[PDB]
């Protein structure tokens, strides 16, 4: 059975037909988790360095473009950013990088900043709900773009790489929470920044620092009090110590 | 001439000035990652890919840090990374089958040179999904995604092996039986070329 065929003959994408305990670690997550911390910030105009202390994971999803087919960032604006700033000599990146011109200058970005790629997690889109909606392609496009790239970096010394969701609908610019789940269960570290964040991505565990924000409640020295000893050095799977 | 073509060679080796031109170039290359028939990186790079096209799309597959190397290639070579298929692999149920997360796929860069005329991109998505085979045996959705793409036209792979022959393709490998040419032009720059059917330097 040849899916890409029936995908020309019906407009229903490959990936429609596609099939399909410890959890207790996720559980450990949740009471490691540090309590939700969010800033507003225009990251074009702000000094990156004033978030402190250095992170282990940075999610970075600059608003590009392509994410509006019907302010948004080019790769030059996220290449500039001073990313190496506050990552911390061992860390870890998760680029959100979209499925175009993206995919070579995230990886780009990612050397620039000092990492290399140990990870290419494809979010894939089924369209089960509008097989009837054909895609405008980009130019350049040789075949009709159907998934988003999310590049995983590391520097210094169970999951599967696939998200598969059905298609947003158009101006729904959210990634799957699904990618929180992934980078949660790696167990990197709990200082967690993700960079353009919005209101409804708040979440424990995450520092959100985001220019569509309405409120903040980030304090530098409050939050390092987090990550003081004795946990210093906690993953983010463990217990907390008494 | 439109039946299945192939040549067991080193790739390294052969000349492939004698092919001619070709609407589409696939490569499924042995890369040096973490070896058997495997091509160092200044070998990859040094494959005189240019020759074989000038308006078409290259296709690449990759993995590891071929995923970086290929697109090192690719634009050494003069395309530019225009798409990037992948394929899902499942079982015969479709059930889906780098230590940090399991991997349930692999990756095919699509480069473009020139300016390609006629052909019918958007056709296809860029997400195959296909039963594993063998090992290392790509799937052949691709080829049919291909012809969509670019009907008719000459096609060539690189590193294919002797299930990946097709018609409108040229497959090249270090394991296929022997030369079985049927194109005329090509029939006759190899016999000029190769005059005792030997490709040594
Ligand atoms: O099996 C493969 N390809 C056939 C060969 O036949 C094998 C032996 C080598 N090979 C040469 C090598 C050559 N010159 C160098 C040389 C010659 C002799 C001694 C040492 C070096 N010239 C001509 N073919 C090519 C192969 C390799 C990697 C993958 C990875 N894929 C999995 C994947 C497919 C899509 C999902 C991506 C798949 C298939």
């Amino acid at each position: 059975n040849d899916y890409c065929q029936h995908f020309v003959d019906t407009g229903h994408r490959p990936q429609n037909f596609i099939r399909d305990l410890i959890r207790l670690k996720d559980e450990l997550i949740a009471k490691s988790n540090t309590p939700p911390m969010y800033l507003q910030a225009d990251i074009e105009a702000f000094d990156i360095r004033e978030l402190t202390p250095k992170f282990d994971v940075i999610l970075l999803e600059p608003p590009l473009e392509e994410y509006y087919r019907e302010k948004c960032w080019t790769w030059d604006d996220i290449m500039k950013l001073e990313i190496d700033e506050i990552a911390a000599p061992r860390s870890f990146i998760f680029l959100w990088c979209g499925s175009g011109e993206g995919l070579d200058l995230g990886r780009v970005c990612l050397r620039k900043w000092g990492y290399r790629r140990c990870e290419d997690i494809c979010w894939i889109k089924t369209n089960k709900n509008n097989p009837g909606k054909t895609k405008t392609l980009d130019p350049k496009a040789v075949f009709q773009r159907t998934k988003e790239h999310c590049l995983m970096g590391i520097k210094g010394t169970v999951d599967i790489d696939l998200i598969i969701t059905e298609e947003p609908e158009i101006g729904n610019i959210e990634k799957p929470v699904e990618i929180f789940h992934i980078i949660e269960h790696f167990c990197l570290g709990r200082r967690r920044l993700h960079l353009f964040g919005r209101d409804s991505t708040i979440r424990p565990g995450w520092l959100t620092v985001g220019p569509t924000l309405t409120n903040s409640n980030y304090n530098a020295e409050t939050y390092a009090s987090y990550f003081s000893a004795p946990n210093s050095y906690l993953t983010g799977c463990t217990e907390e110590i008494e | 001439l439109f039946p299945p073509q192939w040549i067991c060679c080193d790739i390294r080796y052969l000349d492939v000035s004698i092919l001619g031109k070709f609407a589409v170039v696939m490569a499924d290359p042995p890369w040096d990652i973490h070896p058997y028939g495997t091509l160092t990186d200044d070998e990859m790079r040094r494959l005189n890919i240019p020759v074989l096209q000038d308006d078409g799309f290259l296709f690449l597959w990759v993995t590891g840090r071929a995923m970086e190397l290929g697109r090192e290639c690719l634009n050494l070579w003069g395309y530019e990374r225009v798409d990037e298929i992948i394929w899902v692999k499942t079982n015969q149920l479709q059930r889906i089958i780098g230590h940090w997360l399991n991997h349930g796929k692999e990756h095919c860069l699509v480069g473009v040179k020139g300016n390609p005329q006629g052909f019918n991109q958007g056709l296809d998505c860029d997400v195959i999904v296909a039963e594993v085979r063998s090992t290392s045996h790509k799937p052949d959705e691709i080829y049919g995604m291909i012809e969509r793409l670019s009907p008719g036209t000459r096609k060539i792979e690189l590193f294919g092996r002797p299930h990946n022959v097709q018609p409108n393709w040229i497959t090249l490998g270090n394991q296929l039986d022997g030369i079985h040419l049927l194109d005329p032009d090509v029939v006759a720059r190899f016999k000029q070329r190769y005059p005792d059917g030997i490709i040594s330097k």
